[PDB]
Formats: structure tokens, C-alpha cells, sequence
């Protein structure tokens, strides 16, 4: 489907201008080996429940 | 003594000061003098030779006027230099 | 000193960082006659190379 | 799709390089590079990739043009390097920060780079590392190949 | 084994690339990405921290292995009269257990080597709760108070020498220091200059 | 004679700084005086002027 | 590796060459970034090792360390050169400032 | 764990230094010591293939 | 503890696997690199296409 | 206009193998006729010549 729409589109490279964590969590994962992107509003994006959560050991 | 001058010029450093020979005639009995020197230079009893310390040497022990060397210091060129003589 | 940190930064992002421990803590890892045995052969060496 | 600011600032062989990574990761069934956060962190996405000699359009900018005063892009510089190009993909898809590396064996130059590939993985350094090769033929590379 | 001397122990090492941006001269903190680690809840401390847990772990699994190879060394007796006689009708017992049995003393010394690299060289690789520059160093029973210097990049450039004092600052700090136990700052690069490369 | 010091062109092959050479691209008005040359290098001028 | 090793000969090939300055005909084999250790090789070891060559331009004889471990740590050699090698010199100083 | 594509299995890899030579475009048979090994006496093959 | 218990044991059981059939070669002068690295998959040097 | 084919000078800024650019040093013999330039170019031709 991806290949299809872009192939027609020129679309096949969106360039990226914001990265997944947020500036004020750019730090935050750095240290936290477990914390991992969730998705919403169909976007890939870091927050904050994820980094340094509680139930990310069990 | 010659020799001792350049190992104790060797193992000091900025000193200006006394050599332990100040008179070759001292020499006259080395046995015990150079076995009590050696302690004013513990570690020339484990540093070897250098280099620059060695080819004066055998600049020494061809110096003209001098009696030849009762042994054979190296093997070049003058090997017969110092084996016949 | 026990250990030391070297962090260098490049263009384009690609940083680096290295840490380097004090050689004696790596001794302590291995017998007596090994240290021992290992020390000679560095005197060893040591002279030659000078 | 690639915005055309990028065109006009880089040196032709990044866009190869862009225009090959983006369709790789498709091969791979990736739509977008975020997707490997999910499963992995982001300090374990590197990439070993590396030129032999890229940037030669850059190079000349800096070396042969300047010397001649032709209008040129002040930062050239920035893209005459070797490892500038695994910094655009990481600058424009990943965003990661995994092990950047940059091996130059500029004929057999992506073959060792999939040995780092896999003295990088296997140390588990990373989980999923970028590694491949590139190179641009231009003017003077080619004079001196044939002197 | 050559007799050289060792200089240094170089413990750990790593790179990484920083964020998605538009400018490459500009640096980022992604090194910092060697320190992160897991603080949810110290209730339960790792017991893989303390040297002697480990100690004795790999103690017994060192018994094991021995027991091991002193049982394969009996297996080796049979394994030959039961794989001679199919392989050529004269029955080299002596070439071919000096063969096997010290194929065994390899593959033993393997598993021995794995055992130690496991349990104090890197058994740290696969736990987010132990940062790797802690585990580096904690492999030598190091504290993360014991980095004595960091050698500082310390271009001379306004964005590099507060990027890296930043990054030193938080991974040191996420690692819990012991606070006001400062790393030194040594910076070459006023002497020598910057060697690009 | 050792460390950051200014740049001592000797080191590189006649780099003087203060005399940084460069080329500028400049459109001749007037032919200039004919001089003499080589076979190839005459067909090498003429094919690329 | 270097950072951008060579640069006294990518001058040669780039700029001296435009101008038809005498110029050693092999030059191109110079300007690259591993015929350094592949000079080292040629004139010292003249061994078989694992040959590498990372640019880091500016931390690069940091991430050197860094594959010379993952070499090691494979198994892959037990002896490795690691280290790092510029050379300044005028296009890079120029372009440098700019 | 993906679920991508798996093309291929990279089983090895390997580089090598040719020989001390006076000539860097000339190759040589380094890369074959990907295969070297030992071949004294095989009467007792190495149980480890099996 | 219990989960770092598990952990530490799947640590030991990739390491065991990894010990002798990932590269259970590494260390051994009879088995060749090229032939070993097949024989994990118990392939044979007959195999490379 | 696909694969190992002569090389086509628009790919590649007016590149044209047939007529590779080159300079020639060369040491004039009659002055050339006085040309209008720009202040900081009158004084950097001055510099450098």
C-alpha cells in the first residue's frame, strides 16, 4: 500500500523534522534503556508515561 | 677513572657538585672503592649500558698513547686492532 | 587516579567516549606466580627496548 | 519526495545515498523509521555504512573551484567528508542514536562495513544498524584513474 | 604473554549519534546515551552489583564445568572402542585420544572462559538497570565515583565546551555521583591545538 | 619554534597566509601578444578555446 | 584511519592538476584514507590482520578504539593498531574559516 | 519479532592484509586465511562437526 | 528478584546456545572460519552455490 | 540511455571528456591593456602580482 501510494505520489522519502522524544525528553530516554515510543494521532512520538515508567520491569 | 667519570657524569643531574673522584690516585685500590661508590648510584647497578656510554668506551679503549686493551671489546673491523696489538 | 573518561564530539553527530582504568586493577585479577613470572619478562623487554 | 532545500545544499551522492536507505528500509517492510522504537531503543539504531572516497563533487568545491573564485556554497566542507552522509540519514529518517561508524576500503569498502555490521550487533552494541556503501564518479577521480 | 607493558585497561567504549536536526556542525548530547539506565524502584537492589554474588556464581558453575570435563574425560574411554572400529579395523587408542582428549581440554577451556566473561567481564550486556559506564568500570569492582578525570573534546568553540560539560554534568548525575565529587576537567587542546583528525 | 605559533610557510610548500593565491576568472578585450608555443599544446589551446 | 587524510594529495589531483603543475602520476593512490595502514602493513607488519578504517572526522580516533575492541572481543585478531592521523594544510584551513 | 522480511543470513565476514609489497594497486591472497586451518592427523576427527 | 533471576538465566541459556552453535568454532585451529560458519546451519564447504 | 555508456556531459556540470579543461602556466611578454576591476580586486591583483 505504502509503496504504491508514494511510487504514484513522489512521496517515497518524507523527510523527518521533529524527532520521536521532545526537547524537554531528548535527555530522558538517553538514560532510560527501556523507554520506548507509543503512538498517537497516528504519529510515532516519544512522552512521558513511557520514559522512567514503573511496569516497564516486570 | 676515566670511565667512572663519564657513569657518574652519566647518573647526575644539574648538580655542580663534587665528584666522588677528584684524583685518579685513588684508584690505586678500586676493589673496595668502587664497591662503597656504587651506593651514591644504586641504579647504575641495574641500568645497562647506554650506547653513548658505550661507543665512548671503546673510544677509550683505543685512545692513542695508551697501553692496548688486555681484552677484546667487540667484534668489527679492528677485530685484529685489538687482538694482535 | 583510578580511571579516566575521553569523550571527543565529531561532525554530523557522531560523538564517542572511551574509559580507561588504572593498569593495576586488571593485576589484581590473576595469581601471584603469574604477576610475577609476567614481571620478569617485562624487565626483560624493558632493557632490550632501551 | 526529496524536499528540494536538501537538493541544493548537498552533494549529489547523498541524495543516492538517501534515495537508496529510504527504499531499503520499504524492502524491509518499514514504512517509517520510528517504527524500530517500539521494539528497541533508540541509542541501539546505528549505522556502519560508508564511502570510499564520497564527496568528490564536494572536494572539488573546496579544492579546485575555490582556487578559481566560482560562486560556492560557503559550507562545502561539511559534505566533503565520509561520514557525512550516514549523518544526513540519521539527520533526515532516524533520528537515532545508535553507533555511527564509517569504514573507507574504498574498493571493497562495503563488504567491511558488514563486518562492522556484525562485530557491532553481536556485541550488542545495536539491534539494528544501517550498512552499505556509496561513491560518486566525477572529473578528476576519473583523470587519475587512468594516469 | 609476550611480556609488554600494559599501559591502561581500556574498560568501555562506545559512540552514538545525536537527534534529527538541519545543521551538522551542530553537536548533541547522544553520547550521553551511555549511562542510561532503569530507577523505577530500588526496593529489590540488583544482587548482580555485588562482587561476591557474582563470585560465587561463577564459582559454581566453575565446579560444574569441571565435573563436567572429568566426566567427558571418562566418556572418552568407551566413545573410542565405540567409534574405532568403524572408522579403520587398527584401533589407534593412543593418536586418537591424545587427539580427542585434548580436543576436551580445549572445549572445556571455552566453556571456562564463557563462564568468567559471563558472570565479570560483561555480564552486564543485557540488563537495562545497569548502565553500561557503571558496569564497565563495576566489572573491576569500580564505583562510578572513581572516574578520576574526563578529558574533555574542548574545542574552544562556544556550542562544544557547554555541550560536553552538559553531557558530563547529567551522566554523572543520572549515575548518582557522590555529590560534590567532581571529575576534573584536562583539556589538551589549549596546548596542542585541535588535530582535526 | 614548537607549538601554536603562526603558521611558518616553509612547512607548506611556500603557504603564506598573508598571500593566500587565488585565480579570478577574467574576459580578455583586447588580443594579447602572440607567443610561441608547443605543437600539441597550440592544438590543445586552439580545441579548447 | 584519519579524518580526512591525504589532503596534500587530494590538492594535487584536484587543483595542481588543473593547472598541469608537475604532478607524481599515482597520486590518486595517497589521497585515500586507509593507504595509510596500508602503507603501515607494506612497510612494518606485512601481516593479514583485519584491516579497517573508520572516519569520524573529528572523533575519529575515539570510534577507531571502539572497532578495535569489537575486533578483539570477536576473536577476529589479538593484536590491532588503533589510532588516528590528520594532516593540516591551505583547502582546509580556508574552508575551515568560512 | 518485527516480522520483516528476512532476505538473507549473513553467516560470515571477514577482511585481511595482503603482504609487504612496494605496490598498492597490486592485491593479493590475504582474504584466503578465512579458510586456513590444521591438517596434521585426522584419525581422531574433531567430534565438534558432528 | 525473581525476573532478574529470569533474566540472568536467559543470559546463560544464549550464551550455552550461542556457545555451541552460533560460534562454537572461535577458538579452535581445525575447523576453518569459512567452514565453521556454515556448520552452525549443519551445512557443508559443499554448499556455497 | 541506461547502464556503461559513453558519458553524458549533462549528468555531470559540462563535463565533456573530449575537452577536459586544463590552465597553462604561462609567463606573459606585453603588457595587456589596462582593464577596469573592483576596489578590493585592484588591490588583491596588486598584493598578489
Amino acid at each position: 500500500r505504502y509503496m504504491h501510494n508514494a511510487i504514484t505520489r513522489n512521496t517515497m522519502f518524507v523527510a523527518k523534522d521533529k524527532a520521536p522524544y521532545s526537547d524537554e525528553l531528548e535527555q530522558p530516554v538517553y538514560l532510560d534503556p527501556l523507554a520506548r515510543v507509543e503512538e498517537n494521532k497516528k504519529k510515532l512520538v516519544f512522552s512521558d508515561k513511557t520514559i522512567q515508567s514503573s511496569q516497564s520491569y516486570v | 677513572g676515566d670511565f667512572l667519570r663519564r657513569v657518574e657524569e652519566r647518573f647526575t643531574s644539574s648538580a655542580g657538585t663534587v665528584s666522588l673522584l677528584q684524583n685518579f690516585n685513588q684508584l690505586n685500590e678500586p676493589e673496595q672503592f668502587t664497591a662503597d661508590f656504587f651506593e651514591k648510584f644504586p641504579q647504575a647497578g641495574k641500568q645497562l649500558i647506554s650506547e653513548e656510554d658505550c661507543d665512548y668506551f671503546l673510544m677509550l679503549a683505543a685512545r692513542p698513547g695508551q697501553k692496548p686493551v688486555p681484552f677484546v671489546p667487540v667484534l668489527d673491523e679492528r677485530f685484529e686492532f685489538f687482538f694482535k696489538k | 587516579i583510578k580511571a579516566v573518561s575521553v569523550t571527543s564530539f565529531g561532525f554530523g553527530q557522531k560523538g564517542a567516549q572511551a574509559v580507561v582504568v588504572h593498569p593495576d586493577y586488571l593485576f589484581a585479577v590473576l595469581d601471584r606466580s603469574t604477576y610475577e613470572e609476567y614481571a620478569t619478562k617485562v624487565s626483560a623487554r624493558n632493557k632490550k627496548t632501551y | 519526495g526529496i524536499p528540494e532545500d536538501t537538493i541544493s545544499q548537498v552533494d549529489p551522492i547523498t541524495l543516492y545515498v538517501l534515495v537508496a536507505t529510504v527504499e531499503a528500509l520499504l524492502s524491509a517492510g518499514i514504512t517509517d523509521p520510528y517504527e524500530f522504537y517500539k521494539y528497541v531503543h533508540v541509542s541501539e539504531v546505528g549505522n556502519c555504512s560508508g564511502s570510499g572516497m564520497g564527496g568528490v563533487s564536494a572536494l572539488r568545491g573546496m579544492f579546485k573551484d575555490r582556487y578559481a573564485d566560482k560562486p560556492v556554497q560557503n559550507d562545502i566542507l561539511q559534505e566533503s567528508f565520509i561520514n557525512t552522509m550516514s549523518a544526513w540519514v540519521n539527520m533526515l529518517l532516524l533520528s537515532s542514536s545508535g553507533p555511527i561508524k564509517t569504514p573507507v576500503g574504498a574498493c571493497a569498502t562495503a563488504v567491511e562495513s558488514v563486518d562492522i555490521g556484525i562485530e557491532t550487533i553481536l556485541s550488542g552494541k545495536a539491534k539494528v544498524v544501517l550498512v552499505g556503501g556509496y561513491d560518486d564518479f566525477q572529473e578528476e577521480g576519473s583523470y587519475e584513474f587512468a594516469n | 604473554k609476550m611480556g609488554v607493558p600494559i599501559h591502561a585497561v581500556l574498560a568501555m567504549t562506545a559512540t552514538a549519534t545525536d537527534k534529527i536536526g538541519r545543521s551538522v556542525p551542530a553537536p548533541g548530547k547522544g553520547i550521553l546515551t551511555t549511562a542510561r539506565e532503569h530507577h523505577g524502584n530500588l526496593k529489590y537492589p540488583s544482587p548482580l552489583l555485588n562482587i561476591e554474588y557474582r563470585k560465587r556464581q561463577l564459582n559454581k558453575r566453575l565446579e560444574q564445568i569441571k565435573s563436567w570435563e572429568e566426566t567427558e574425560l571418562s566418556y572418552l574411554q568407551e566413545e573410542a572402542e565405540l567409534a574405532k572400529e568403524e572408522f579403520g579395523d587398527e584401533f589407534s587408542m593412543h593418536e586418537f585420544l591424545k587427539e580427542r582428549t585434548e580436543e576436551v581440554y580445549r572445549e572445556s577451556k571455552r566453556q571456562v572462559s564463557d563462564a568468567k566473561k559471563q558472570w565479570g567481564n560483561s555480564f552486564y550486556k543485557s540488563d537495562p538497570r545497569i548502565a553500561p559506564l557503571r558496569g564497565a568500570l563495576a566489572a573491576f569492582n569500580l564505583t562510578i565515583d572513581d572516574i578520576g578525570v574526563a578529558s574533555f573534546h574542548g574545542t574552544s568553540t562556544v556550542a562544544n565546551d557547554k555541550n560536553e560539560s552538559a553531557t558530563i554534568n547529567n551522566m554523572m548525575k543520572h549515575l548518582g555521583r557522590s555529590e560534590g565529587n567532581p571529575v576534573f576537567g584536562v583539556f589538551q587542546k589549549y596546548l596542542t591545538g585541535h588535530p582535526k583528525g | 619554534h614548537s607549538g601554536i605559533r603562526l603558521i611558518e610557510p616553509e612547512l607548506f610548500n611556500g603557504y603564506d597566509p598573508k598571500k593566500k593565491q587565488m585565480i579570478q576568472e577574467v574576459v580578455v578585450q583586447h588580443d594579447l601578444e602572440p607567443f610561441e608555443c608547443s605543437k600539441e599544446t597550440a592544438e590543445q589551446y586552439k580545441h579548447e578555446h
